[PDB]
């Protein structure tokens, strides 16, 4: 149930 | 500036459980924690699938400190490495990105004690994290003191509480922010003839006996978090001890056990100043 984190921390 | 708080040493506020602490010396069924009660408490989360592995504690602007099963545990296949997780710092609730308040951060490079024994006990479960940039401390975000033979020698005493925090497990539902629960470091002897495991000198065990009425336990999800205790004599909070093992959680006649950080802090110092 995790909310999206922000992609530019994934990259 | 380690262990004053921003929200609370800082400004003269005292949090809503922290005279339990300083009265002794002499997570499950804990408490919602406060708004910035424990500034270090640090989230191992992993990209994919998106899911919180442990807790940890923030030491500096640059280093975490967890618990080495966090990272590395062959029994369960679990061999992390930097580029597999994220570190989040200065949260409360567990599964909200919380914008303008927490800080992710990406691993440079992940140290587990070169004699963390998974084969059989959990003894030295212990690992630093370098993250590649430093995070800016605020209100939410600042590290917690290791402690120092002195205080170490001081508080480490049977009987004197420690504190426990951490997203995990509410029973053997997962919380909707940060648990909170203040425990007994119980006596050498009681937490040897509770198990059949063998306990080393790197471990410490902390709960309620089962007369003392009181309750409460870390339980899994936890694991790597910080055991902390607030020092009387220059109010600064120092972490005794990383969330290590437990068989069960809340079990009556059990007890969660620990890694003794200042046990281990000369393989920490020697890693912090060889490696930056
Ligand atoms: O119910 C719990 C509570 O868990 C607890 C309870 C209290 C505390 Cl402070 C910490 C943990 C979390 N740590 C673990 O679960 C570690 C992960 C690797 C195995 N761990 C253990 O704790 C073993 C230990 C078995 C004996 C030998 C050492 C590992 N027990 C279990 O696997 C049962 C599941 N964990």
């Amino acid at each position: 149930d995790f909310e999206e984190i922000p992609e530019a921390y994934l990259a | 500036d380690c262990g004053l708080r921003p929200l609370f040493e800082k400004k003269s506020l005292e949090d809503k459980t922290e005279r339990e602490l300083l009265e002794s010396y002499i997570i499950v069924e804990g408490s919602d924690a406060e708004i910035g009660m424990s500034p270090w408490q640090v989230m191992l989360f992993r990209k994919s699938p998106q899911e919180l592995l442990c807790g940890a504690s923030l030491i500096s602007d640059r280093w975490v400190l967890t618990a080495a099963h966090c990272l590395l545990y062959p029994p369960w296949d679990k061999n992390f490495t930097e580029n597999d997780l994220l570190v989040r710092i200065g949260k409360h609730s567990r599964t909200r990105y919380e914008r303008n308040i927490e800080k992710i951060s990406m691993l440079e490079k992940i140290y587990i004690h070169p004699r963390y024994n998974w084969r059989e006990n959990l003894d030295r479960d212990i690992a630093l994290m370098k993250l590649k940039k430093p995070v800016a401390f605020s209100d939410y975000i600042h590290p917690v003191c290791l402690p120092d033979r002195e205080t170490a020698a001081s508080l480490l005493q049977a009987g004197y509480k420690g504190r426990v925090t951490g997203w995990g497990n509410l029973k053997e539902g997962q919380p909707s922010v940060l648990q909170v629960v203040n425990l007994p470091i119980v006596e050498r002897p009681v937490c040897k003839d509770s198990t059949r495991i063998r306990i080393t000198d790197n471990m410490f065990c902390a709960g309620y006996k089962p007369d003392e009425g009181k309750r409460g336990d870390a339980c899994e999800g936890d694991s790597g978090g910080p055991f902390v205790m607030k020092s009387p004599f220059n109010n600064r909070w120092y972490q005794m001890g990383i969330v290590s093992w437990g068989e069960g959680c809340d079990r009556d006649g059990k007890y969660g056990f620990y890694t003794h950080v200042f046990r281990l802090k000369k393989w920490i110092q020697k890693v912090i100043d060889q490696f930056g």
